[PDB]
């Protein structure tokens, strides 16, 4: 597993093109996350 | 140590979670490839996921990440998809949940977006789809998604195509 940028905690990746896509995250400790929820589903064929 | 407690539909806490699994929903410039075409889930069940050590592991974590930013953990609910969603709610996030590949280099990947985190669940691109039917799309199979407290801290950001 990489390290952090120095003087950081995580990485966030700010999108840059596509308008509508939300921000994904990095963290380099797995004890920087907790899986509160488990969720079950399915994807749903569109009409 | 990890106990499965079932939220009902009723919980003011199953509804605003799945609130946040439908409305993060998108579109993505695949097309599907990776996570099938959808734009909506169909909700099954939501888990409470409780371990008093991997918990006690996060927090004790989140304080030193705090103490290093003016008391300020950053801390967000965010997605993560993964084929080890179960070694994951068992031992705790580590390494060998790591994306070697990633464009932010080698570590831990989680989304704002559901959908985008679906992506991953069958794999790296969606791997060969579900199990049963190598469908990327499978409308049948059963996926599994993490909603999961991360401590972001001091965050380097990184504007990306
Ligand atoms: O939820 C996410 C899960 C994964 C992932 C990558 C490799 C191995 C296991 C999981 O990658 C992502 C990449 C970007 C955004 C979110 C995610
Ligand atoms: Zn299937």
């Amino acid at each position: 597993m990489a390290h952090s940028p120095p003087g950081h905690h995580s990485v966030t990746g700010r999108p840059s093109v596509n308008g509508l896509a939300l921000a994904e995250y990095v963290i380099y400790r797995g004890e920087q996350a907790y899986p509160e929820y488990l969720i079950t589903y399915q994807i749903m064929r569109p009409e | 140590g990890t106990i499965l407690i079932d939220l009902s539909p009723d919980d003011k806490e199953f509804q605003s979670v799945e609130e946040e699994m439908q409305s993060t929903v998108r579109e993505h410039r695949d097309g599907g490839h990776a996570g099938g075409i959808f734009n909506r889930y169909n909700i099954l069940k939501i888990q409470k996921v409780c371990n008093k050590k991997l918990w006690e592991r996060y927090t004790h974590r989140r304080k030193e990440v705090s103490e290093e930013n003016h008391n300020h953990a950053n801390e967000r609910m965010l997605f993560h998809g993964s084929p080890f969603v179960n070694a994951i709610i068992h031992k705790g996030f580590d390494e060998r949940h790591a994306y070697i590949g990633g464009m932010f280099g080698a570590g831990i990947y989680f989304a704002e977006n559901s959908s985008k985190s679906n992506q991953y669940v069958y794999g790296i691109g969606g791997g060969t789809g579900c199990p049963v039917h190598k469908d990327r799309s499978c409308y049948i199979c059963h996926r599994q998604l993490l909603f999961c407290r991360v401590t972001l801290g001091k965050s380097f950001l990184q504007f990306s195509a």
